[PDB]
């Protein structure tokens, strides 16, 4: 949610 | 001025939101096309033409610098609005602070998980790298296991030290506003957690504890702390001197 | 649906999930122990476990036996639903963030339009 | 809309503005007619207002909802000029009331479009922060004279974040937060403990009994807070009783802080409680102290002093 | 006409939401510039001047009298949405009825929490 | 950061010039102008750049986060430029880095805006696929040489189906995430081998040898992630002589993963290694066999080619 | 959406369809706590039509409730009563689809047309619980009651 | 021109999704209002009337045709999007492809609930309705059955059974690329597999049985094949000359 973009690329394996 | 003369300047923009909203402001009524949020299209332009000029300059020419501390209101801790999003991108760092965080005790708010420093221990003393290295990874440890506290209805003896190392080192990551510690202080204390002295004390005392025995090493042990200071280390003798002085005021403490 | 809606629950899913999946690992731990000591006993949200007996329903030589079999039982049924549960909120947190994202999209390009709408008509 | 701005506003005047000492400004700013002739009856009926003397302690002007744009863009200006003479020409100490500054923001919404303006984020005009800007600036304590403002503060769609409500926390010194969620519990005055806040909510201030109380009650709601959702489906059982007293002195703080207003009466159906300070910090004190955790929540609900709430517990006991 | 003589008058405006489509309409077409949502930037004013008309008179204005009931359809169930808001904010309450509610078998769907009279008790009987 | 960005950029450059002669362009677009002359002293250091003589292997194209969109907006472009030369003048197999690629994206927005055209969903231009195509296609392997890029990607609000990165996904032929967590395992090239993933992982492409041991690699690996839950918790027993070599090779594999550049010499003190790919089926495929089972762990950490996995084990008594 | 949201005002009936309904293989893939009437009323259709449809709604609408708890943790956890209104919901749920002959080609069943008196007393009956031993299955496409307990029969 | 001449086309439209991105770049340039998703109002006419082409002639205007098979593609298996819903309610149909299936191994990734032919059973061969028929039937019972719970203990034969048809039917709709099959081949294999020649075998041994039970047939049974395919339709030898097929090859068949 509002702040997730500060973890990151977290679901990378999945692009 | 002071960068460029072989000084040093620190350089707070409080806020850049605002400023943002200004420009906004000025561009739609000279009827510039709008984008996102009714911002131009050379907003981020106008912030990283502005954040750029930090910076650190050679010997070659002065070896003065300017760093800068600017700040981005969030709304409802979106930080990927437009506005939060480009300066993010524009800096080599964030300092996260949170509500609910703040309201559960943690002053100052910073979300230790969340923030960063691209720059990192190349902007440390070999003193703190020396505590800070240990801290950072128990708290990164304990932020795995956090939310099981609460329901540990019978958690290993594994787990549960983190649980313990946890929260005393959080603990010492608060603070009262006005009183920034020097670099020697706050290692100081910082080693009494980490080291484990505090483990079996009470939570509920290690801020009480911080003060006072922060209150006695100012007083008493100004030398150790000149060492500290100097050696910029945490010597093998300092070390445990420390050992001494923690262990004594500690037992005192427990009184 | 509102973000602060959506930001709601999976802030809160996103918690279960985590408590759940600790709970299992807790039930897996006794349920070890069980096994082993469930071993010499028999030479003499706890899954559908309190309700199996509860309907049916309507000494320490065996008291002991109904007793180290119900735990081993029990610590079994425990684990295995907490394994499901954060198996569910795990399906949810992936849903819910789908919607999220969606939603957040949605806003922006709902905005601009509006903002892009009332510029045109000057 | 309907959480109280309204209501709080009418117990401050009550609590404050009577027993005040100097004048009062009270602008009706694009809000509702009814209640600009409530105010003035009541300001009658109390003396505040003298229709045959000159004791009259207060001024007032409206511009309310029955009004065009125009008019709602420019009252607030009428009310804060009023009020602006008695803080320097005379100098007294002056008390502001408005009620509801949204609105001057809102009446510039109105018009932007036909000044021919790009629209802003929201809808909003392009020049909404300016424009509160060169007058909120003049809301304000000198040396000259004192104003102290009470601004009530609307929020579109109950959305805090919205360009007018946001833009508004700047300009102030102490903010009462109202929460429909609160209030639909039965909660009044339905303020939100975790997102209140004041300039003075400073040991220095108000001194550390004031300050460990307050932060000592905000931590525990908190801590609440954080389970709420998490007991919710996991349950109550497998809680710490560490954990599950603060599940109880939670609830219980949650209801100590409702109070019945004065000016409420028609709606709670109770008498209205005004509590002193030393009275709101230790109750408070001693319910985190764990010197009630006898009493049944119930007993906090809708009371004034601590006192009352064991008074109540009695009352309750059958 | 009857407020102004003395007399008592209830008037339900059924309902709200669809005349602002329309003013909307007739907006848009006069080449106003559409605001938020797409209404006309005074849709609040377009509600606030009609439901001001709605009023108690003085004994020295023939004590006559209008009431109001306006309706408003939400959708999904939002209350917070805009012009819900907006009109929630002129009215001296609201009566919100639920879907939910309704299915569960409470008739009428009144969500007692989210509901409220500004008036209070001085509209009712003593004996209620 | 902190993962091995940088030094692996660094490797491949090295790597491209050595097994192919082929030189490489980097384009920082939207780069922090601290960042960028950071990364010059650092290839630099590393020998890639060369003030001295004539044996520079990159060509660094920077298009500063201060400039304007459009300038942000084409430097991509010009390290383009730059890299089809070396294909199409003297058909090497260039490389081609763009960081980042979202910067690139959002300075065409910045563009679009500035030149009035209505923004598509999203707020981004309504040209973003073209905007973006016109650039992707000119990154092949015509019968002259090859490009290959290499482009650093930010996804907006972790959301892979967000206009930008979903667009980009339509270009890449493959993914390297570089993760912290690895990192932390002391294994570098940081790089997750579960994570990162190959369109041409395909046994019709890399043929059935290698696309067979590649999901043998991967199977293990994953096998071994399940088992991770259980060991920790009820204790590494109740597994089998069969759960107890899955893991030993797994742990074997993570560690033969690994591996020690050329680029980090300098001050790494151990010598690089540029291991064949040849030299890496066999590898794997035998510790999958089991031919080393007999071997401990370290034998095979940071090593090139499995015979050092065997001297290793050698000077490890 | 602007559009079908500005027509329900045009209607005296309105039968929305549910795509969640169909994914779960229920057809008509009708919503029965969305679609609305008119006639719904006592006076139209006597008391005994309008209290079995006031009665599968408000059983429909608890289920409904419960489904979130039910998401996370299943019905273990569930009361005895609640879980009784969980069956009795899934298979009213169940006996409201029905096979149309103009979808035989998918259903793979021959067409069924219910007479009103028939739906009443089906629905009574599930509702009283004259069917609670019955498998939900049974209850699946099918015309009157009758055949929901035959179907019974036949899945042993 | 193939469908207005008696002749017989096939296109396919790859993808639906860019072109509509193509057209909706056109429409904002042009400055044309954008609706959901910021497309233009009229994007659904400029799918309708391209595949409103697609049609079947009658014998009065040449009994030709034109098959079109165009691709749509989704973001995250959200089947809901403005686009996606527009195309669906065009064509006579849909085959969905899930992410899920993919990467479990089911290639092709056919969601077998989901996906539609609304007008081609008639288009449907006997031979195929023969098998094809207790095909999705059966895979219908399993469907149930077939949880997300991977560790599911489970009781009652039937059911048992149910979910072991399911596995094997599941394994022989598993197909490589660029070897596409003789509708006839595709009845035999299928025939196996429907009729319980597969059920005492086990779901890793599928793949594999086809092949080898497949070139078996190619190779000595090209006589049955072509009566089943020049017939059309299984007959009752045709089918009991199968049924020993199936039944000797499983006899010899090595594990
Ligand atoms: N302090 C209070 N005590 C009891 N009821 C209250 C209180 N404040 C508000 N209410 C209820 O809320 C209604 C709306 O309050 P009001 O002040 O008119 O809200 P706002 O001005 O914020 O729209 C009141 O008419 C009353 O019914
Ligand atoms: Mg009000």
């Amino acid at each position: 949610x509002a702040x997730a973009a500060l973890x990151g690329a977290a679901x990378a394996g999945l692009a | 001025y002071f960068r460029d003369n072989g000084k040093h300047a620190l350089i707070i923009y409080d806020d850049l939101s605002k400023q943002a909203v200004a420009y906004r402001q000025m561009s739609l009524l000279l009827r510039r096309p709008p984008g996102r949020e009714a911002y131009p299209g050379d907003v981020f332009y106008l912030h990283s033409r502005l954040l750029e000029r930090a910076a650190k300059m050679n010997d070659a020419f002065g070896g003065g610098s300017l760093t800068a501390l600017p700040v981005i209101e969030t709304q409802a801790g979106d930080v990927s609005a437009y506005i939060p999003t480009n300066v993010i991108s524009i800096t080599d760092g964030q300092i996260f602070l949170e509500t609910e965080l703040f309201y559960k005790g943690i002053r100052p708010a910073i979300n230790v998980g969340l923030s960063v420093s691209r720059v990192g221990s190349a902007a440390q003393t070999r003193a703190m790298k020396q505590v800070a290295g240990t801290m950072k990874l128990e708290l990164a440890q304990y932020r795995e296991v956090a939310a099981f506290a609460q329901f540990g209805s019978d958690l290993d003896a594994a787990t549960q030290q983190l649980l313990s190392r946890g929260v005393r080192l959080t603990e010492l990551l608060k603070q009262g506003q006005y009183s920034p510690m020097a670099i020697e202080e706050q290692v100081a204390v910082i080693y009494a957690g980490v080291r484990g002295y505090l483990d079996k004390l009470e939570p509920s005392k290690i801020t009480k504890f911080e003060n006072a025995f922060l209150s006695h090493v100012i007083s008493q042990h100004q030398a150790l702390l000149g060492k500290i200071r100097t050696d910029g280390k945490i010597s093998e003798e300092s070390d445990a001197k420390l050992k001494e002085i923690v262990t004594n005021f500690l037992a005192g403490f427990e009184a | 649906a509102t973000l602060k809606d959506i930001t709601r629950r999976l802030k809160s899913i996103k918690n279960i999930q985590k408590i759940t999946k600790s709970m299992k690992m807790v039930a897996a731990a006794k349920y070890a122990r069980a096994e082993r000591e469930l071993k010499p006993a028999r030479v003499y949200l706890c899954g559908a476990i309190h309700s199996s007996v509860a309907k049916q329903m309507k000494l320490a030589n065996i008291i002991y036996y109904s007793l180290k079999e119900s735990t081993t039982s029990e610590q079994s049924a425990r684990m295995t639903a907490m394994d499901n549960a954060s198996k569910n909120a795990s399906e949810m947190i992936d849903k819910l963030t789908l919607t999220f994202n969606r939603t957040r999209q949605a806003v922006i390009t709902k905005e601009l339009i509006e903002i892009i709408s009332g510029a045109a008509a000057l | 809309a309907g959480v109280g701005k309204t209501v709080l506003i009418m117990e401050l005047i009550n609590n404050v503005a009577k027993a005040h000492g100097g004048y009062s400004v009270f602008a009706g700013v694009g809000e509702r007619t009814r209640e600009g002739n409530d105010l003035y009856h009541e300001m009658i009926e109390s003396g505040v207002i003298n229709l045959k003397d000159a004791t009259s302690k207060v001024a007032l002007v409206y511009g309310q909802m029955n009004e065009p744009p125009g008019a709602r863009a420019r009252v607030a200006l009428t009310g804060l000029t009023v009020a602006e003479y008695f803080r320097d020409q005379e100098g007294q100490d002056v008390l502001l009331f408005i009620d509801n500054i949204f609105r001057f923001t809102q009446a510039g919404s109105e018009v932007s479009a036909l000044l021919g303006r790009i629209p802003s984020a929201v809808g909003y005009q392009p020049t909404l922060a300016t424009d509160m800007g060169t007058m909120q600036e003049r809301i304000t304590t000198t040396k000259k004279g004192s104003i102290t403002s009470v601004q009530a503060i609307y929020v579109p769609a109950d959305d805090l974040t919205d360009p007018a409500p946001a833009t508004t926390f700047a300009h102030l010194d102490a903010t009462t937060v109202l929460s429909r969620a609160i209030a639909e519990l039965g909660i009044y005055p339905a303020v939100d403990p975790l997102d209140s806040t004041s300039r003075i909510m400073d040991p220095n201030i108000v001194g550390s009994e004031h300050y460990d109380v307050a932060r000592g009650v905000q931590k525990i709601l908190q801590d609440y807070k954080s389970l709420q959702d998490i007991i919710a489906i996991l349950g109550m059982d497998e809680l710490s009783e560490e954990d599950k007293l603060t599940v109880s002195r939670a609830r219980k703080i949650q209801r100590f802080l409702s109070q019945p207003f004065q000016v409420a009466e028609v709606f709670t159906g109770h008498l209205g409680k005004l509590v002193p300070l030393k009275e709101t910090i230790k109750g408070f004190q001693q319910i985190l102290a764990g010197e009630y955790d006898h009493l049944p929540e119930q007993a906090f609900y809708m009371v004034g002093p601590i006192e009352e709430a064991v008074a109540k517990a009695d009352k309750l006991a059958e």
